[PDB]
């Protein structure tokens, strides 16, 4: 029972990445890990419907 | 000076007040997360008819062939049918096939009307949102000479709306500088009583008196789409330990919606007459292209 | 502004009725009077004590 | 008053009832409470799964997805575009971007959640305080706009409702007329 | 709780004008004249001229179809927005002297927006006007020297009933109760709840109502 | 000749856009009329 | 049942031969067509219809000609604990957190 990350995070802590520069969605978890920039994008959400 | 002469000179250590973040504040001192979407903005106040007329040229054709099979409504079918269209007591058809289609043409014109009043009807339906400059790329915001009035437009004084200014377009600064004004209230009045035509602010303030306007008369630029698109936050000073908590904190009052919470608690989302001028102009154009047929006419 | 002098009148209604139901249903008596001032009362502070 | 009649039922009928096709956000209660016709979901293992299930009072939504989620934004997108899903949970300018790509995807009025993208980055690191501040530089001037301009800002009556049966039935209608044509010729 | 009619008649006088210049024009006079007085409303008439006839008749039809839509837009559009829809009315989130409202002096909902201090601002908006009795508001409201009042669903429903000109709105908030007062520690404390208990499970307050 | 006493028969026979013959009116005031009358039925 | 004991004995007794087992179960007895109208609390059957699908299921106006009664918490004769319950649940009452 050990947890840990994966994707873009787990191959940043890894060291197989070392910033990711993407549309990267800031929230109160990773901040408690990593450190963020300046947010670029700001968006809320919205639902897409036919 | 200002609340950045108490962080800086460190007689007070934050500001929790709301504030513009731009790039020499975040060179002297921090800044946390940003917590509301506060950019800029600027305070302002045929086939279906061709189809019936071939629908209608192939009835005037049948009749004219239920007169060939049997005294001069020859071609006058087409203007008594065209009258019966709309109903005019038109100053009597007798083969029974042509009352039959004439009459069948007739209903349909009276269903076609009533599809014109479901046109009206939906016509009804449709609320405007008219918006007379779209952005900030205006070509109203070159030179208030190359259009016929010259309005008025201004910021707050020593604001760093105002820097942001200078560091786009000084010489709208020197426009600016004769279209100076003093007070936020006061260049409401000026917008409202006509000393002012335009005014240059955050969404914020301007979105928060869009919910408490009486009459909502005034109406910014959009919401935010070709704007500064920036936010506020909280000032700290370099080598704050307090730095990360509150952004923790601050992620934490968003997760939950209690931000929004504050915010539908501190807003408030708020914004007969007859109009036919277009389809008058409408019927205006019509009636000269009639009295050009009258003037094609008159060759004889 | 005037003197008090209260006075007997006619009384009806809901819950009179209701109090009614209750002294016929419940062994015992009443006395109908009403308040002085027309107000439900609220807690403040008089001018002294 | 059979004509007058005629009119309340066609202004009943095709002008003011106009079906919900969308949902109007978040706060529809046939969808606080689903069921197997409204199959709406998000990205699997996602920030928006997360964020949900941070949401202790919206657990009925979080175990209605979970058993939809797809990997990839674009699968999910022709997905609900075969309409094997109904609705899409995601940020705003991407659904307004593939919305302007294409008119059949159609966004909502709630806008909540108003979060924001940035740089992922490290921990304690010298490639930080200056690249933020070169994101604040570009954003005051012009060239998030002209990005804008590149991806974000460029997008890419008639009646024919009901009397399309009836100009069909006229168009029989002449077909009649001229059979009973032949029948005055039968006449005579 | 016209204009462009006259534009459209001295229009129409144009078109008649006009009429009887091209029918004059068209190689009679009152024939030409009540023939333009007789078409603009489709009234009962038993070639050049003709085009204008039936173009302006095609016009005038689209006219009326246009009055049709523009009173239809007239009595729909306009749905009755005297409702002030609750406590959430901004006008009143944020009052003035246009709505003059107020409660009874020294009565329970003083003290209940007392506590709530986030509803300070029209409790400072009520200070000023409290009544000391529930029949002078009435009396004020129905004279239109007030424009709301605070008060129970059942009574202002039954005094709309008793008076035609009274309005409820729809919002409904602060679901409360009221019972018998009572004293302390007292031997006819349980008997009088154990009654009215016995009221609410037969009909006796079906009959009260 | 026939519209004399009638005048009932021609008028709630043309209220309702009808297109059914009645009679050619001679009369202008009855004229007049006649169109107040069918403007006040458009409108009703 | 017990309140209509007290008050409709022959309606109780004409509701034994309608007897039924569940809430879910008187729901499904209504959405078909074995069961004509269904009697139970007010403010349940309000949130019920609230989440009906399609607002099939109506009710009877807004709870006009009916027990009017509530909820509340019981408690034995002499626990300390019933002034204290009262007053906290007026103090939930006046502060509209209720
Ligand atoms: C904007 O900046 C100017 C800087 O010149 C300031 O002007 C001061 O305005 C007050 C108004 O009473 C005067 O008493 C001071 O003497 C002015 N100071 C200076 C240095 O000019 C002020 O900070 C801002 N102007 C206003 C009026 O708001
Ligand atoms: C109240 O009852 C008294 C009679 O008992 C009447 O009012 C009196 O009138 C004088 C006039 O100045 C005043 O002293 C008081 O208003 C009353 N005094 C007494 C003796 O009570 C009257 O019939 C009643 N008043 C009303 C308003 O009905
Ligand atoms: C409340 O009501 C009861 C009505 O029954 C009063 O009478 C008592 O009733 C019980 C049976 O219900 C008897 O066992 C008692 O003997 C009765 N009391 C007396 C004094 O005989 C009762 O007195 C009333 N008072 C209260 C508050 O208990
Ligand atoms: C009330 O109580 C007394 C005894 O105190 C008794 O004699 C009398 O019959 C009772 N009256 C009623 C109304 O039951
Ligand atoms: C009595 O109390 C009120 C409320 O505090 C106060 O306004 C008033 O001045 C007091 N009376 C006198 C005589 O001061
Ligand atoms: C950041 O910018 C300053 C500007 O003077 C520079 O001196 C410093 O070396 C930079 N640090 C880096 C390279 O991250």
């Amino acid at each position: 029972n050990k947890k840990e990350w994966n994707g873009m995070m787990g191959e940043l802590l890894s060291g197989q990445a070392d910033m990711i520069v993407a549309p990267l969605t800031i929230n109160n978890e990773r901040a408690q890990y990593i450190e963020f920039s300046k947010p670029f994008k700001y968006q809320g959400l919205t639902i897409l419907v036919k | 000076n200002g609340m950045i002469g108490e962080v800086v000179y460190q007689r007070a250590v934050m500001a929790v007040g709301s504030l513009t973040i731009n790039e020499e504040r975040s060179e002297v001192v921090d800044f946390s997360v940003p917590f509301v979407e506060t950019g800029i903005s600027v305070m302002v106040s045929a086939s279906v008819w061709v189809m019936m007329f071939v629908m209608l040229l192939i009835v005037s054709a049948i009749a004219v062939f239920v007169f060939e099979y049997f005294s001069f409504t020859i071609g006058k079918a087409i203007w008594l049918l065209w009258g019966l269209v709309f109903n005019n007591s038109v100053p009597n058809p007798k083969g029974t096939t042509s009352k039959i289609m004439v009459s069948v043409w007739a209903f349909f014109a009276v269903i076609f009307l009533a599809s014109y009043t479901a046109n009206l009807a939906a016509f009804m339906i449709q609320e405007e949102f008219v918006d007379q400059v779209t952005g900030l790329s205006d070509k109203k915001f070159q030179r208030p000479h190359d259009y016929s009035p010259p309005f008025r437009f201004g910021t707050v004084p020593n604001g760093s709306t105002e820097r942001n200014i200078r560091n786009n377009y000084p010489y709208m600064h020197q426009y600016m500088t004769r279209f100076n004004q003093r007070g936020v209230e006061d260049a409401l009045v000026s917008l409202k009583t006509g000393k002012l035509d335009a005014f240059i602010y955050d969404a914020a303030v301007l979105n928060y008196k869009a919910g408490r306007d009486e009459g909502c008369k005034l109406v910014t630029i959009g919401s935010g789409y070709i704007f500064a698109t920036t936010g506020y936050g909280i000032a700290l000073q370099k080598g704050s330990p307090w730095k990360r908590q509150i952004d923790l904190a601050l992620l934490q009052f968003v997760g939950d919606g209690e931000m929004e919470e504050l915010e539908t608690l501190w807003l408030t989302g708020i914004c007969s007459s007859q109009l036919d001028i277009d389809n008058m102009a409408g019927v205006f154009y019509m009636l000269a292209a009639a009295m050009a047929l009258s003037l094609i006419t008159f060759i004889w | 502004g005037s003197p008090r002098h209260t006075v007997p009148q006619c009384c009806y209604g809901f819950c009179i009725d209701l109090l009614i139901k209750l002294a016929r249903t419940m062994n015992f008596t009443y006395e109908v009077h009403l308040v002085a001032d027309g107000k439900f009362g609220t807690q403040e502070r008089v001018n002294n004590s | 008053i059979i004509v007058a009649s005629y009119t309340a039922n066609l202004a009943a009928f095709l002008v003011l009832d106009r079906p919900e096709e969308r949902i109007t956000g978040i706060n529809d209660p046939r969808l606080r409470n689903p069921s197997d016709k409204f199959i709406y979901a998000t990205v699997k293992q996602s920030s928006v799964d997360i964020y949900f299930r941070r949401q202790v009072e919206l657990s009925t939504m979080y175990r209605h997805m979970e058993k939809h989620n797809y990997e990839s934004a674009a699968e999910a997108i022709q997905a609900v575009r075969d309409n094997k899903l109904h609705a899409f949970i995601w940020d705003s300018a991407v659904l307004e971007f593939e919305a302007s790509q294409k008119c059949d995807l159609v966004t909502t009025g709630e806008l909540f959640f108003r979060s924001g993208f940035g740089i992922g980055m490290r921990k304690d690191s010298p490639w930080k305080q200056n690249v933020s501040l070169s994101i604040l530089k570009s954003h005051e001037n012009g060239f998030m706009e002209d990005l804008d301009k590149t991806w974000v800002r460029y997008q890419e009556t008639l009646t024919f409702e009901n009397m399309a049966g009836v100009f069909m039935l006229v168009a029989g209608g002449i077909v009649a007329g001229i059979f009973l044509i032949f029948i005055e010729i039968a006449y005579k | 709780k016209s204009t462009l009619w006259l534009l459209v008649g001295l229009s129409v006088h144009v078109v008649a004008v006009m009429l009887y210049l091209l029918d004059r024009f068209s190689p009679t006079l009152s024939s030409a004249m009540w023939f333009s007085w007789g078409v603009l409303l489709n009234s009962g008439i038993g070639f050049s001229a003709r085009i204008l006839g039936m173009v302006w008749a095609g016009f005038a039809m689209i006219i009326v179809a246009s009055y049709t839509a523009n009173l239809a837009a007239f009595l729909v559009l306009d749905r009755p927005e005297e409702r002030i829809t609750g406590i959430n009315d901004p006008r009143l989130r944020n009052p003035s002297d246009k709505f003059i409202y107020a409660t009874v002096k020294q009565s329970s909902v003083d003290i209940y927006f007392r506590r709530q201090v986030e509803l300070s601002t029209m409790y400072r908006h009520m200070e000023k006007h409290n009544y000391e009795s529930a029949a002078e508001a009435i009396q004020a409201v129905r004279d239109n020297k007030l424009h709301a009042f605070i008060w129970d669903s059942a009574v202002l429903e039954f005094e709309a009933s008793q008076k035609c000109d009274l309005v409820t709105t729809g919002e409904l908030f602060f679901r409360s109760g009221f019972g018998i007062g009572m004293r302390k520690d007292s031997p006819w404390k349980q008997n009088v709840s154990l009654s009215i208990l016995k009221s609410h499970e037969n009909g006796f307050m079906e009959d009260l109502d | 000749s026939f519209t004399i006493g009638k005048a009932i028969w021609l008028l709630w026979g043309l209220v309702f856009n009808n297109s059914v013959p009645v009679q050619n009116p001679k009369g202008t005031t009855s004229k007049i009329m006649v169109s107040v009358w069918a403007f006040f039925a458009v409108i009703f």
